[PDB]
């Protein structure tokens, strides 16, 4: 079991950013998929975003446009995310996980003097172990 | 591989299913770029 | 694409099987006959665990009473048996498109 | 690339290595579509 | 297409920006392979 490391729970003033660090010991990021979930009590759980083990792919989940971005350390050993523009709406438990993927060339044509023409995409597979998590609010 | 549909419309009736209109996923001069491109055949250059 | 889940919750009797079902607008198979369809277990107080994966296999360590079916847009989650620590709230999850989501969730709770 | 196993079906043992079974992502004659093949080969004219 | 930065060593500046550094996936000696290698070019023979 990888220890997973999160930031501490924060109190924001409304209609503005935050950051958040995650770690994962032994350097396992580059072994596995980086990802932020954000949870309401008594509501369902929300996909945040991605980046991939590799680090070449990033993503968020649309409602999350030009609010967020993902960063990491060199080498990969912590990663970090910012929010921006929170409001008193936006308090959730935020979360940090590990992930998997399955890379799966979606389309080729073969080239005969040259590299295949080649188109790839990933398919998320599984969660992997979740994050102890951090908590964030936004209030005066 | 093509995908096709039958020309259709401005057709003597006779002329029905002479022609097809298909597509390429071809790629560009650069070996690194795709493009598509469509043009019209006879029924007879193409099998299923 | 969209997704949805039912029951929204679902009482139990203790000691008997029970099913939850997540449904959506495209079928999670892929070209490759891959399936990118997970459920995963929050009991209350703590993070959600993966209880089966790819619409085809129990996580390692999940309990055999876990099961699941179905294909294209619709699936399911059952658990014959179902225990009051399997109390919390359930997730399907679609890792087949951009940008990966979850269900709205079901809750399992036992009948009273 | 090629994947491939010792071949101990049916062989003397003095023959043991000398044939190997092997396959590969080889393409189609269509230029978007690939198929497996497979076939027998002597040792000799393969290296890991 | 290849990849370039305007890479300079001690480069007089009557030099600058004629050369270029750029890089790409190429092919390999297998067609299952890909590998990045770069080279110093001439602005001449390049075009954005
Ligand atoms: C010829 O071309 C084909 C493609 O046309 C090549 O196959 C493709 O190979 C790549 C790898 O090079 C695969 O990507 C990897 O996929 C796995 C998941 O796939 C496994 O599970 C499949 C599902 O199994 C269940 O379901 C079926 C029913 O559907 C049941 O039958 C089973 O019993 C199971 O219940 C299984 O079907 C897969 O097998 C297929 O592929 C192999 C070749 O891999 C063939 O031999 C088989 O015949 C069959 O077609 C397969 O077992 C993911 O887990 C991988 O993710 C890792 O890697 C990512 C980077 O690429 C990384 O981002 C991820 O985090 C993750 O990393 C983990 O794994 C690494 C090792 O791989 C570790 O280093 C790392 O630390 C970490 O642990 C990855 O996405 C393609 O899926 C596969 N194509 C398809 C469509 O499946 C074929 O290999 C080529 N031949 C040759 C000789 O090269
Ligand atoms: C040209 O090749 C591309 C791949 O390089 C083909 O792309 C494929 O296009 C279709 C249509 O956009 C995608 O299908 C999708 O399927 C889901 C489920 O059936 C459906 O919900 C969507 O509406 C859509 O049809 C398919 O995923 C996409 N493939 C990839 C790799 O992205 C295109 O079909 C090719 N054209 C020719 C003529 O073959
Ligand atoms: C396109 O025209 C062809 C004929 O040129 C039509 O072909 C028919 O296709 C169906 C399905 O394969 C067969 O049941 C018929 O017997 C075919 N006809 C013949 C002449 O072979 C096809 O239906 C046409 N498509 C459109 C949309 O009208
Ligand atoms: C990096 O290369 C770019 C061109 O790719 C250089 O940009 C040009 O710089 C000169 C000087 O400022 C301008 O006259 C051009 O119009 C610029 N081109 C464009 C595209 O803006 C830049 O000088 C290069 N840097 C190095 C250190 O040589
Ligand atoms: C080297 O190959 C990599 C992929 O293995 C290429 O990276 C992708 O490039 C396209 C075009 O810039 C982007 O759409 C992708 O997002 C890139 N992927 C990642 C991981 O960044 C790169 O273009 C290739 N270089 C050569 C010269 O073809
Ligand atoms: C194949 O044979 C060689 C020796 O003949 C042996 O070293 C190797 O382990 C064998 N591999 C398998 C997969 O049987």
């Amino acid at each position: 079991q990888v220890q997973l490391v999160q930031s501490g729970a924060e109190v924001k003033k409304p209609g503005s950013s935050v950051k958040v660090s995650c770690k994962a010991s032994g350097n396992s990021f580059s072994n596995h998929d980086v990802h932020w979930v954000r949870q309401a009590t008594g509501q369902g759980l929300e996909w945040m975003g991605w980046m991939s083990h590799e680090g070449d792919k990033t993503g968020l989940a649309q409602k999350f446009q030009g609010r967020v971005t993902i960063t990491r350390d060199s080498g990969a050993s912590t990663v970090y995310m910012e929010l921006r523009g929170l409001t008193a709406d936006d308090t959730a438990i935020y979360y940090c996980l590990t992930g998997s993927k399955h890379r799966l060339r979606d389309y080729f044509l073969y080239n005969e003097y040259g590299p295949n023409y080649e188109e790839w995409g990933d398919y998320l597979a599984t969660l992997d172990v979740w994050g102890h998590g951090t908590a964030v609010t936004v209030s005066s | 591989t093509l995908q096709c549909t039958n020309v259709t419309n401005n057709i003597t009736d006779d002329m029905r299913g002479e022609l097809k209109n298909c597509s390429f996923n071809m790629t560009t001069e650069l070996r690194d770029k795709k493009q598509k491109v469509y043009s019209l055949f006879y029924r007879l250059d193409v099998v299923q | 694409v969209v997704i949805t889940q039912s029951p929204l919750f679902l009482p139990v009797t203790p000691g008997e099987a029970a099913s939850l079902s997540c449904k959506c607008s495209h079928s999670l198979q892929h070209s490759t006959g891959a399936n990118y369809l997970a459920w995963y277990l929050q009991r209350p107080g703590q993070t959600p665990r993966l209880l089966i994966h790819l619409a085809t296999h129990r996580a390692s360590g999940v309990p055999d009473r876990f099961s699941g079916s179905g294909s294209g847009t619709d699936f399911t989650l059952k658990i014959s048996r179902v225990e009051s620590d399997d109390v919390g709230t359930y997730y399907c999850m679609q890792g087949l498109h951009s940008p990966w989501t979850f269900g709205q969730g079901t809750k399992v709770e036992i009948k009273r």
